[PDB]
RNA sequence: AUCGGCUCA
DNA sequence: ACGACTGAGCCGATG
């Protein structure tokens, strides 16, 4: 898992899957652009990376 | 009735498959290539059978 | 047109506008049905666009004037 | 979770479980075309669960939980007649397969 | 990960509020509703509770003065923090946590959402309409609940379903004998109870050994989600929330689980239950002045349970009819004392004997005018003339209207349901094949050694060997497995097998190990597409084999061994055969058969058996066929011969090849049997059996339901419904079909994780056992989602006013005005089977609403705004007074088109509820089993319904222009 | 995937 | 003072 503030990180570049996070509350699709926090992901399709 | 159902009739080597193939290759040409393509005739089209 | 298209090239004129006069015509007879004029000898919509040029028919002058016809029939 | 090599897919069976005899691997000299299966290998994809009411449900069946996906060693999509013999390098710490 | 500060509502209890969580130890959750002021305790895992949170662009309704939304939904390890816009004076960056939400739900209201942001697709609103369309059309659907199950379509199972499902108070004595599957047909009702409404909470009593089967279906017959209860889960549910177990609704326990501990009983009772379901394979009797230990537990159960079933207590075997006990259960009102009842039973012998019908009695004398009477001696009037009627070409006439004087007249039928193999007319016949093979010199040289080492006391050991030679060889001889190439039951395997691979067959052998050898053998050494069906292996093998055994024709052959029961997995296609081991015992022999002898088992059955002359097996073949024809005819009298010839048959088996003084037994057993067959044609009380199978009345139920599985718009709609939500449709080679839940797009509360095997065809599914698709399966989730989320096909755009389409461009801007007629009440008084939420079209331009052609025929002739931001919702600025000028007038045409289907729903309510009420006010006169708590439910339902009909209103959720 | 090795047009 | 063929095969070994 791409660390917190590391060269790899979702709280910057987006999550490791489609519309999901790191930690694991927001899943599949529903939350289109839901600006999360605990994992830290603006829930978008990972291709942002 | 679907694309996937046809994915079995193709792999099964069912006879009707090759039937359609003859009328698909009918009026549908091909590109044929040899390296090095030093000029332009290195590629030409030939209506296959 | 399977062997040699020499008659239908110089009708429109050149070989590049044997494409965009036949591409446009190969498009029209693939989507919304459209008429097969010169006997559909089995064949497919590929040859047909060109085959209409081999019997004194399809041209750029006949594809930009008859598209005004389908803009005088839907009122 | 450590990978495994016996016949335990939740997808492909019992169709291609008669190429393989049982307990691990392709029986010596088994005629296999491209696509069919040899040694049955299968990997866990995480998800590791431990919730209350779902332990018994998955317990009363055979087991299926923290494991596994179609991760077998397959015949290459190419001509691959049949077998001659099967070599085995089980790890030092025993836990030895049966067909081995 | 239940964290404190959440806001769960409830699945079947959303009349309380938006519940705040207040406790977690290890397995439970406690709620808090500040509006109603009360708690609701649930589990963490199997918990009827839903997640309520909104999306970006939406709003939250707070609790003081201001509220609004929305930026970004902020979790903190569990607790969300709605940082939501304030409407009172502008501000940009306002915090309103979810723990501080409202307890009520004043909604978005699809009217005022027009003036916000970007909208949802012109390609999903069309599958919203459909959702509310079929919901409106199915629930007022022609037949209640009995739509999809793991059955085949067959009258007598459904006649019991159709009947007791209409009973407010289900109080039935389910009796049907062995083999038929009394429990599966019997549930029939349990399932159909749910969906109409008036029951949750079904306690099912069953001795612990027999839960497995009972848990699975349950779920795979009617998908009955079950959390069992034992000392392993009682101890969980104890600390859980404390008190009685309101933890889950559906549950199974034994009355072993009730009795054992003597406060448990008090806990089982005060649970506000609904139905009590009990089954038993061995009895519960009680002699007078001396009642039974384990029985006296249920007394206090039944009396305080309102609805009750019982899969018989176990008479079926013997005594014919000593039933006062199992009837003392259901109604202590109409059975004062038993010293009487007997009389009822002593008198009804002649009538059914004399019932004969027009078949076995034809015409009968002035003992028919007499009585028949008794019941209609005092009622009089009509049948004087119509009683004598017996002949004179009207062959179906008087018969079908007189049997309702009766049947209706039985004092014990109304409750009871007893079906056997004559009243019902569904079985396939039995064509036995007899083979006789040549013996080997290996089994000879052996068995003449058995005598020398043979000679101990007891009874059973001498009898077992000789008679058995296949696995009487891998114990005492030398080598274990060698008989492979030897005996001719293996040479037969080929010659028979070697050309008859085309069809599929069913073979039953001795036990496991014996058939583990065959597999090694045949699969390979001969070379067949063979698989294993033993007893030890995990469920999935039994799916895997069955599945592979049922495929179009690629897994030809299975090797049944040991015993099965009467499995709820019919192999409706396996109509061919080879008998293998002729056990020694008719009952275990009648399970070998048990699968292939039932209605579903279509096409005629080919029984094949093989034996070696001189062998034990030699003798039984004739004893079964030629003694009491067990092959060609069903026979549960096979037993009480074996247990009277017992020691007089073993003598002859023991030493097989000797005494010719033997074919007397065969023809004494073809004596004691033969006459008992007609003894029990004069034990059948028919009318209860004609009351319990149906006929002309039951012939229909199936046939007009057989149309309603042939649905080619459920193969589409359904795939096209969850595909959109975010569950893709893969693998269609089989009649379905693998649904994986997709990234696009889903909410966490689905059951399906990875791989959901399924199909959408009754009689094709039945062979295997891997889940079904029909308008009552996995849809209680998917229905809700098409409608109860709202924001999903809510309001979209399309071809409107543009100059690009013709021939009236100007503007003429049309708008969809759908309206619900939310019947304001809960399900128990079944408002939902006469008026459910319903749609209506409404495309108006100032004038009244239009409807000419289909929306289905113009849904592929509409063009949505396929545009992001700078040209997306660009009519959303200067079109707020434009459209709503057709809303002040648009809300003029909703009372007329709705109150027309309302008055046309009451005149079906007070045209059927008051009509059905005559069927119960009047049958009181016949006075079969009925007490004053079924009529006054409909007379307290009627005046709760035309009080349900005066209240309904409206709610929008549609827009496409 | 970068590098190294080696064949045939 | 600079500039380094056009195709794909098979094996091998470490960021
Ligand atoms: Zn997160």
């Amino acid at each position: 898992k791409p660390e917190r503030d590391g060269l790899f990180c979702a709280r910057i570049f987006g999550p490791v899957k489609d519309y999901e996070c790191l930690c694991g509350k927001y899943k599949r699709l529903k939350h289109r652009g839901v600006i999360c926090e605990k994992c830290g992901v603006e829930v978008t399709q990972t291709k942002v990376r | 009735t679907t694309i996937k159902a046809a994915k079995k009739m193709v792999e099964r080597e069912e006879a009707v498959v090759w039937d359609i193939l003859d009328e698909v290759i009918r009026e549908h040409p091909v590109l044929l290539n040899r390296a090095p393509t030093l000029h332009r005739l290195g590629i030409q089209a030939f209506e296959p059978v | 047109a399977r062997v040699t298209v020499q008659d239908a090239v110089e009708k429109i004129g050149n070989r590049f506008d044997l494409v965009l006069v036949a591409a446009r015509r190969a498009r029209q007879m693939q989507v919304g049905g459209k008429d097969p004029l010169v006997p559909e000898e089995n064949d497919k919509t590929t040859v047909i666009a060109l085959r209409e040029i081999e019997e004194g028919l399809i041209n750029n002058q006949i594809l930009d004037v008859r598209e005004r016809q389908e803009q005088q029939e839907q009122e | 979770g450590p990978e495994e090599i016996t016949a335990d897919i939740p997808n492909v069976g019992e169709a291609a479980l008669s190429k393989l005899d049982e307990s691990g691997i392709v029986y010596i000299g088994a005629e296999v075309t491209g696509g069919d299966i040899l040694v049955g290998k299968v990997t866990p994809k995480g998800e590791t669960q431990l919730t209350p009411e779902e332990k018994l449900l998955r317990a009363i069946f055979g087991e299926k939980a923290s494991d596994v996906k179609d991760s077998s060693l397959r015949v290459p999509n190419g001509v691959s007649g049949t077998v001659i013999d099967v070599q085995v390098f089980t790890r030092d710490g025993v836990e030895k397969d049966k067909r081995a | 990960p239940f964290t404190l500060g959440q806001r769960w509502i409830s699945d079947t209890e959303s009349e309380l509020g938006l519940g705040t969580v207040v406790a977690v130890d290890a397995r439970t959750v406690t709620l808090l509703f500040p509006s109603t002021g009360e708690n609701r305790l649930y589990a963490r895992s199997d918990s009827p509770v839903t997640r309520v949170m909104f999306n970006p662009g939406d709003t939250i309704t707070s609790h003081d003065g201001w509220q609004m939304q929305v930026e970004e939904v902020k979790e903190e390890n569990g607790l969300l923090t709605y940082i939501g816009t304030r409407l009172d004076t502008e501000e940009s960056g306002v915090a309103l946590r979810e723990v501080f939400l409202d307890s009520k739900l004043v909604f978005s209201k699809p009217q005022d959402r027009l003036f916000a942001g970007q909208i949802d697709r012109m390609d999903r609103f069309a599958l919203r309409y459909r959702a509310r369309k079929y919901s409106s059309e199915q629930f007022r659907m022609p037949y209640s609940g009995l739509r999809g199950q793991r059955t085949s379509l067959i009258p007598h199972q459904l006649n019991i379903a159709h009947d007791v499902g209409r009973r407010h108070a289900p109080r039935v004595l389910l009796a049907d004998e062995v083999g038929l599957g009394k429990t599966i047909e019997a549930g029939m009702i349990l399932h159909q109870q749910l969906l109409s409404g008036a029951a949750e909470r079904v306690l099912i009593i069953v001795p612990e050994t027999l839960q497995h089967q009972w848990l699975v279906e349950m779920l795979r017959r009617f998908n009955l989600r079950f959390a069992l209860f034992d000392d392993e889960r009682y101890a969980e549910a104890q600390h859980d929330a404390y008190n009685p177990f309101d933890t889950e609704q559906l549950v199974i326990c034994s009355l072993d689980f009730a009795r054992r501990s003597k406060q448990r009983l008090e806990h089982l009772c005060e649970a506000e239950w609904d139905l009590l379901v009990v089954d038993e394979a061995h009895h519960l009797v009680w002699s007078e002045d001396a009642p039974s230990r384990e029985y006296q537990a249920i007394e206090q159960l039944a009396e305080h349970v309102p609805g009750v079933l019982l899969l018989t207590a176990t008479p079926e075997q013997l005594g014919m009819e000593s039933h006062f006990a199992r009837l003392r259960l259901l109604d202590p009102n109409r059975f004062h004392d038993f010293a009487q009842f007997v009389e009822e039973q002593k008198n009804y012998c002649p009538v059914a004997d004399a019932v004969a019908m027009l078949l076995a009695g034809n015409k009968l004398s002035n003992d028919e005018l007499n009585m028949l009477g008794e019941m209609i001696g005092e009622q009089d009037i009509e049948p004087l003339l119509q009683a004598a009627n017996s002949d004179s070409e009207d062959a179906q006439s008087a018969r079908q209207e007189l049997v309702s004087m009766l049947m209706d007249r039985h004092g014990t039928s109304r409750v009871l349901f007893r079906n056997t193999r004559n009243g019902v007319k569904g079985f396939p016949k039995r064509e036995l094949h007899t083979i006789k093979l040549p013996l080997p010199t290996q089994y000879q040289t052996a068995i003449k050694v058995s005598g020398i080492m043979g000679a101990r006391k007891s009874a059973e050991d001498r009898a077992r060997d000789m008679l058995y030679p296949e696995r009487i060889y891998q114990e005492f001889e030398g080598d274990n497995a060698t008989w492979w190439n030897f005996d001719p039951r293996v040479e037969w395997l080929m010659g028979y097998l070697t050309s008859h691979r085309s069809q599929k067959v069913l073979v039953i052998c001795a036990k496991a190990a014996t058939a583990l050898q065959l597999e090694q053998v045949l699969r390979e050494r001969e070379g067949i597409r063979a698989a294993v069906f033993h007893e030890g292996m995990s469920i999935i093998e039994r799916d895997r084999a069955a599945a592979w055994f049922a495929e179009e024709d690629t897994g030809a052959q299975v090797l049944l061994c040991s015993e099965i029961g009467s499995e709820g997995r019919n192999f409706q296609f396996a109509s061919h055969m080879v008998m293998f081991d002729l056990p020694f015992n008719p009952d275990l022999l009648e399970q070998r058969i048990g699968r292939l002898d039932r209605i579903g088992q279509a096409h005629d059955i080919q029984i094949h058996v093989p034996y070696l002359e001189k062998t034990a097996q030699s003798v039984l073949v004739r004893w079964y066929h030629e003694g009491l024809d067990a092959f060609e005819h069903t026979c549960p009298t096979g037993r009480t011969i074996y247990d009277s010839v017992y020691n007089d048959l073993i003598n002859y088996l023991a030493s097989p090849d000797q005494t010719e003084g033997f074919d007397d037994l065969i023809k004494n057993c073809r004596e004691q049997h033969e006459a008992l067959k007609a003894q029990l044609e004069q034990g059948r009380d028919r009318l209860l059996e004609i009351h319990s199978n149906g006929g002309e009345k039951a012939q229909a139920l199936a046939e007009s339901i057989e149309e309603q599985d042939d649905d080619t718009n459920l193969i589409a709609f359904a795939m096209n419904l969850f595909d959109i939500i975010g569950i893709n449709q893969d693998d269609r080679g089989d009649n379905m079909i693998v649904l994986t839940p997709s990234d696009h797009m889903l909410v966490p509360d689905f059951p399906g994780l990875s791989e959901d095997g399924i199909t959408i065809t009754f009689d094709r599914e039945v062979a295997l056992a891997r889940e079904d698709a029909q308008f009552i399966t996995w849809e209680h989730p998917l229905i809700r989602n098409g409608l109860d989320l709202i924001l999903s096909g809510d309001t979209g755009s399309s071809t409107i006013s543009l100059l690009k389409n013709k021939a009236l461009p100007v503007g003429t801007l049309l708008v969809e005005l759908i309206y619900v007629v939310e019947a304001q009440a809960p399900k128990q008084l079944q408002l939902n089977r006469f008026l459910p939420p319903t749609p209506v079209r409404m495309l108006l331009d100032k004038n009244g609403n239009n409807l000419a052609a289909q929306v289905e025929f113009e849904t592929f002739n509409r063009q949505l705004n396929a545009v992001n931001r700078h040209t997306g919702s660009k009519l959303v600025n200067a079109v707020q007074q434009d459209v709503h000028a057709i809303l002040q007038l648009g809300e003029a045409q909703i009372e007329k088109s709705a109150r027309a289907l309302i008055d046309a729903a009451r005149n079906e309510a007070d045209e059927k509820l008051s009509a059905e009420l005559s069927r119960l006010e009047a049958l009181r006169a016949v006075n079969p089993n009925i007490r004053d708590d079924e009529l006054t439910a409909i007379e307290s339902n009627r005046q709760q319904v035309m009080e349900s009909l005066d209240q309904a209103g409206w709610r929008l959720d549609a827009l496409r222009l």
